[PDB]
C-alpha cells in the first residue's frame, strides 16, 4: 500500500523518508548508499525503505 | 587469585562472566554492602556527541540493573502527546479509514507533555487542559496550467500528496501559553499521510492525549534508547610485524593503532572476527567493562534528548516515592 | 572437629579430556596414607595445575562472628551420599569426590551428613 | 497464525512489550522471537540462511537471490557482514531486556520473511 | 478425568504429562555441571517459583556449595528447590538411573556426568536428560514423585519446573 | 492499594513477606531487587510477574534475624530514591557543562 510511518522494530520516523529516497534513486545513487544518505544506520529501519513496494501509486489508477 | 567480576569476557562460543555478582558476602575479602558515599564518589557521567535528536552519554558507575531502568523508562514510561481519536468527516481517499486513523497516530507531535494532564474519564470532548486538536482538510483538483505529460507533480497536483504540512492547529481554548510554531503539528513536516487523485477529500479533526509508551507504542518518546557496556580489549601478547595490520582489519576500523596498540576501544561493534584467525584468538582476550556503559538516546523529536533522560530519571524517583508513601499509610 | 586430612599430589588434571569450561576433575594421591581421591574443582576461582601439592581437610564444622576455619583458601560444602578399602563418595552439589582406600582412617565418615572441604596450595 | 516461508507455522503465543525484549547492541529489539527447537527436528537449514542472506542483504542495499539449486552462497554472504561490523555467522551479542545483564550466549538475529496467513 | 489423576497412560504405565522441548533443554542446561549462580541470580531463579498456591511458603535456599574464594551456588542445587521449596515440605524424592550419552564404564564418577542420583530431593550428581524428566520413561522424577508421594506433589513439581526453567533459559539465551 | 503484604502463615511471620506491587514490572522490580539485595541483612530477595496478562510483581524479602520484611523494603526505596536524586544531578550538571563547552 503506502509507506508505514515508523520502523516496525525501533520506530524511527521513516515515513518522511520515501520521496526523499525516491529522489535519490532518480539520480545516480546506488540502492545501498542512498539509505546511508538518509541517516538509516541500523538495518531494521533500512528494510522499511528497501523492502517496501509502493502500491498506492498503482491503485490510484484504478480509483476514479 | 585475580577477580574479574568487573569485566564480562566474550568467548568464541559464549559470553562467560555475565551476572553482576557484587552483593554482601559473595566475594570474600571484599565488603560490597552499598556504601552510599562510595557510589557517590566513583560515579560520573561523560556526555559525548549531543546534537539535536541524539545523545551518547556514558553513566560510568552504576550496575546494569538500574541502567536497565533508564533504558526501559525511556522506551515505554516517559509520556508524550499523540493523536488518539480521529473524528472523521467525509473521507473519500483510497486509504482505508482506520489505516488512515492509525497513520495519524504514529505522527509525533512537538507539543511537549507535562504541560498537559492525563485524560481522566472517557471524556471524548476534551477539556483544553488534556487535549490538543488538529484539523486536516485536503481536497485535490487538477491545476489548470498542466501540460499533457503524466507527471503527478505537474498535472493532477493541487494536493496529490497529503503531507503533515496540511495539518493545522485548532487552538482548543486559551492556548495562548503556547506560541505559533508552539504545537508544530507533527515534529516532522515531511511525513506522508496519504495520497490522493482529483475529486477526493480528507476532512478530519484529531484529538491528542498524554499517553504512556507502554499503553501503545505511538506514545514512545524515543526511537531507540538502548545502552551497551564499554568494551575494553587487552592484548595479552605484544603483536607486531604485519600481524598488527592483520589485527587492524580484524576489528572495527577506528579501534586500533599500528606494532599493535589498542588505541580507542569505545568504537568497537562486536563482530568477534578474532576467532576466525586461529592464531590471534589465543593472543587477545576481548572484554566489556561491567560498570561503564554507553547510553545512546535518539529522540523522535517531541522533547530534546537531554530532557528525555532527565525526565526518565524523574519518573523512576516518582515511582519509588509513590511506594514509599504507601508504607507511610500502612 | 576434623573428619579427615592429609597432603595430596594432583596427578591427572583431567583424566579423560576437558569436558567443562569451569570444572576439571582431578586425580590425586595422598602422602603415606595412599587415599586416592577424584575431586572436581571449580578452576575459574581456584586454578590448579599438574603436580601441585595441596592440602585437603574434610571437616564437619568450621569452628564471620564465630571466626570460621579460614586459613584454607578453597572451601566447598556438600554431603556424603555413598559408601561402597572403602570408597567414600561426597557430592558438592554437582562436584563429586571419591575419596578411597584404607578404611581405618576413613572412620569418621557416615552417610547423609554435611561435609566441608578446606583446600590450600603448598 | 503466522508462518515463516519454510512451513514452520506458529500461533502467536505471547505479545510482550518492547522494553521486555532482548535488544542487541545497536538498539534493535526483535519483532518475532522464534523458538530454536523448530530447527533440529525439521532440519530447515534454508531458514537459517535467510537470516544470513537477509541480514547481509539489508546492510548492503541488495536483494540476495536464494533460488533453488544455486543462489547466493554462504561463503560470500558471511564476508559481507564483516564489512558492516557484524558477526560472520550472524549471531549477534545481545543483552537481555528484563534483567539488564548480557545474555550468556550469542543470539542469531535477522530479517526473515514472515507471512501472516488467514487463520 | 482430572490431570492430577491421569498423569499416566494405561498402555504402559509411563507418564505422558511431563516436560516437552524448552523445559527439558532448560533444566538440562541448568543442572549441567558447569553452571554456577551467585546469590544474585540464585535468589532470582528460585523466586520465580512463588506464585499461585506457592506464594505462602518460606522458600529455603540451600547453603551454597562454594564458600571461601567466591561463594556461589551450583545449578543442581537450584533444581533441588523445585522438588522441595519449603522447609516443611514432606517430599523426599529418590532416584538413581542412567542417562543419555551414558559413560558406559563407571557408575557415577566419570567426567561425562550422565548419571542421576537424587537423595532426599537434592540432585547430587548427573544432569537431567529427557530420560529423567520427559515422557516415556518410568524413572523420571515426576513419575517417582507420583508413586511415592501422592499426585499433588508430582503436579506441583511439574508446575514448578514449567515456571522456573524458562526464567533461567530466557536469561541464559 | 498498590503495595500489599502477604503473611507467610496464619500465626504470622515477619521474617519473610511477599510484597505485591501493582501495575509494575521489571522496570522497578529489577532495579529495586538490586538495591535491596545490597543490604547485608537480606538472605533472599527476588521478584516474579504473576502473569503477563495482569500487571504486578511479587517481591519477596527474607531477612536473617528479626527484620520485619518491611524495613529493607522501606530502605530499598530510600536508597534507590537517593540514587535517582544523585544520578539526575550528575546528569544535569554534565549536560550544562557539555553545552557550554560547545559555545
Ligand atoms: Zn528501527
Amino acid at each position: 500500500m503506502i509507506i508505514p510511518v515508523r520502523c516496525f522494530t525501533c520506530g524511527k520516523i521513516v515515513g518522511n523518508k520515501w520521496e526523499a529516497y525516491l529522489g535519490l534513486l532518480q539520480a545516480e545513487y546506488t540502492e545501498g548508499d542512498a539509505l546511508d544518505a538518509l541517516g538509516l544506520k541500523r538495518y531494521c529501519c533500512r528494510r522499511m525503505l528497501l523492502a517496501h513496494v509502493d502500491l498506492i501509486e498503482k491503485l490510484l489508477n484504478y480509483a476514479p | 587469585v585475580e577477580e574479574m567480576r568487573s569485566r564480562v569476557v566474550l568467548g568464541e562460543f559464549g559470553v562467560r562472566n555475565v551476572h553482576t555478582t557484587d552483593f554482601p558476602g559473595n566475594y570474600s575479602g571484599y565488603d560490597d554492602a552499598w556504601d552510599q558515599d562510595r557510589f557517590e564518589k566513583n560515579f560520573r557521567v561523560d556526555v559525548v556527541h549531543m546534537d539535536e535528536n541524539s545523545l551518547e552519554f556514558d553513566m560510568v558507575g552504576i550496575d546494569a540493573a538500574i541502567a536497565n531502568a533508564f533504558r526501559r523508562i525511556l522506551l515505554a514510561e516517559v509520556p508524550t502527546m499523540a493523536v488518539e481519536k480521529v473524528l472523521v468527516y467525509n473521507n473519500t481517499s483510497i486509504v482505508q479509514d482506520e489505516i488512515l486513523a492509525h497513520r495519524l497516530g504514529l505522527i509525533p507531535i512537538h507539543a511537549d507533555p507535562r504541560l498537559f494532564e492525563y485524560r481522566n474519564q472517557g471524556d471524548e470532548e476534551g477539556t483544553e487542559i488534556d487535549t490538543l486538536q488538529f484539523r486536516l482538510q485536503v481536497r485535490c483538483t487538477r491545476n489548470p496550467h498542466a501540460a499533457k505529460d503524466s507527471s503527478d507533480p505537474n498535472e493532477l497536483y493541487v494536493n496529490h500528496k497529503v503531507y503533515t504540512r496540511h495539518m493545522t492547529w485548532i487552538p482548543l481554548g486559551n492556548q495562548a501559553d503556547l506560541f505559533p510554531e508552539g504545537t508544530i503539528r507533527p515534529v516532522h513536516d515531511d511525513i506522508l499521510i496519504a495520497q490522493l487523485r482529483p475529486g477526493q477529500e480528507i476532512d478530519l479533526l484529531m484529538h491528542c492525549v498524554k499517553g504512556i509508551g507502554k499503553d501503545h507504542a505511538k506514545f514512545s518518546p524515543v526511537a531507540t534508547a538502548s545502552y551497551r557496556l564499554l568494551p575494553d580489549i587487552t592484548l595479552l601478547e605484544p603483536v607486531e610485524g604485519e600481524a598488527a595490520e592483520e589485527l587492524s582489519r580484524c576489528f572495527s576500523p577506528g579501534v586500533i593503532e599500528v606494532v599493535a596498540r589498542v588505541a580507542n576501544p569505545r568504537l568497537d561493534t562486536f563482530s568477534r572476527e578474532i576467532f576466525r584467525n586461529e592464531k590471534l584468538k589465543k593472543v587477545v582476550r576481548l572484554a566489556r567493562v561491567r560498570d561503564h556503559y554507553i547510553f545512546s538516546v535518539e529522540s523522535t523529536g517531541v522533547l530534546p534528548p537531554d530532557v528525555l533522560v532527565s525526565e526518565a530519571i524523574k519518573v523512576l524517583m516518582g515511582k519509588c516515592r509513590r511506594f514509599l508513601d504507601e508504607l507511610d499509610a500502612v | 572437629g576434623i573428619l579427615f586430612e592429609d597432603i595430596f599430589d594432583v596427578k591427572d588434571i583431567d583424566p579423560e579430556g576437558k569436558k567443562f569450561d569451569r570444572v576439571s576433575r582431578l586425580h590425586c594421591e595422598s602422602e603415606s596414607f595412599k587415599m586416592d581421591l577424584i575431586l572436581d574443582v571449580n578452576i575459574q576461582i581456584y586454578p590448579v595445575d599438574l603436580g601441585d601439592k595441596f592440602r585437603l581437610v574434610i571437616a564437619s564444622t568450621l569452628y564471620d562472628r564465630p571466626s570460621r576455619a579460614d586459613q584454607f583458601e578453597y572451601v566447598m560444602y556438600g554431603k556424603v551420599y555413598r559408601i561402597e578399602r572403602l570408597s567414600a563418595y561426597v557430592s558438592y552439589g554437582g562436584l563429586l569426590m571419591r575419596l578411597q582406600g584404607d578404611a581405618n582412617n576413613l572412620h569418621g565418615f557416615e552417610v547423609d551428613s554435611r561435609v566441608y572441604l578446606l583446600m590450600k596450595k603448598l | 497464525k503466522f508462518s515463516s516461508r519454510h512451513g514452520q507455522k506458529g500461533v502467536c503465543g505471547l505479545i510482550v512489550p518492547q522494553e521486555d525484549m532482548p535488544f542487541c547492541d545497536s538498539g534493535i529489539c526483535p519483532d518475532i522471537i522464534m523458538n530454536p527447537h523448530g530447527f533440529p527436528s525439521r532440519m530447515t537449514v534454508g531458514k537459517l540462511i535467510e537470516l544470513l542472506a537477509g541480514k547481509a542483504g539489508v546492510l548492503d542495499g541488495r536483494f540476495h537471490y536464494g533460488t533453488a539449486f544455486g543462489g547466493s552462497k554462504v561463503k560470500d554472504v558471511c564476508e559481507d557482514l564483516v564489512r558492516h561490523g557484524y558477526n560472520y555467522l550472524g549471531k549477534d551479542y545481545v543483552t537481555s531486556g528484563i534483567t539488564g545483564e548480557p545474555l550468556e550466549a550469542y543470539i542469531y538475529f535477522g530479517p526473515v520473511y514472515y507471512q501472516k496467513l488467514k487463520h | 478425568m482430572g490431570t492430577k489423576a491421569n498423569l499416566v497412560t494405561p498402555r504402559n504405565g509411563e507418564p505422558l504429562i511431563a516436560a516437552i522441548q524448552d523445559f527439558l533443554t532448560g533444566a538440562y542446561l541448568l543442572t549441567l555441571k558447569d553452571t554456577f549462580f551467585d546469590r544474585a541470580k540464585a535468589c532470582q531463579i528460585i523466586a520465580s517459583i512463588l506464585v499461585g498456591k506457592d506464594e505462602k511458603i518460606k522458600v529455603r535456599l540451600p547453603p551454597p556449595t562454594i564458600l571461601k574464594p567466591v561463594t556461589l551456588w551450583t545449578g543442581k542445587q537450584i533444581f533441588s528447590v523445585i522438588l522441595r521449596p519449603s522447609d516443611d515440605n514432606p517430599v523426599r524424592a529418590n532416584l538413581r538411573t542412567k542417562g543419555k550419552q551414558y559413560c558406559g564404564k563407571g557408575e557415577d564418577l566419570c567426567a561425562n556426568d550422565s548419571y542421576v542420583t537424587i537423595q532426599n530431593s537434592e540432585l547430587m550428581s548427573g544432569s537431567m536428560d529427557k530420560g529423567t524428566l520427559g515422557s516415556g520413561s518410568k524413572n523420571n522424577i515426576f513419575y517417582i514423585l507420583l508413586r511415592d508421594w501422592g499426585q499433588n506433589e508430582a503436579a506441583d513439581a511439574m508446575s514448578r519446573l514449567a515456571r522456573l526453567a524458562p526464567v533461567y533459559l530466557s536469561n541464559r539465551g | 492499594k498498590t503495595a500489599l503484604e502477604m503473611v507467610q502463615a496464619a500465626g504470622t511471620d515477619r521474617h519473610c513477606v511477599t510484597f505485591v506491587l501493582h501495575e509494575e514490572d521489571h522496570t522497578l522490580g529489577n532495579s529495586l531487587r538490586y538495591m535491596i539485595m545490597k543490604n547485608p541483612e537480606v538472605e533472599f530477595c527476588g521478584y516474579t510477574t504473576t502473569h503477563p496478562s495482569e500487571s504486578k510483581i511479587n517481591l519477596r524479602i527474607q531477612t536473617r534475624g528479626t527484620l520485619p520484611a518491611v524495613e529493607p523494603f522501606q530502605r530499598g526505596l530510600n536508597e534507590l530514591m537517593n540514587v535517582c536524586q544523585h544520578v539526575l544531578d550528575k546528569f544535569e550538571a554534565s549536560i550544562k557543562d557539555y553545552k557550554d563547552q560547545k559555545a
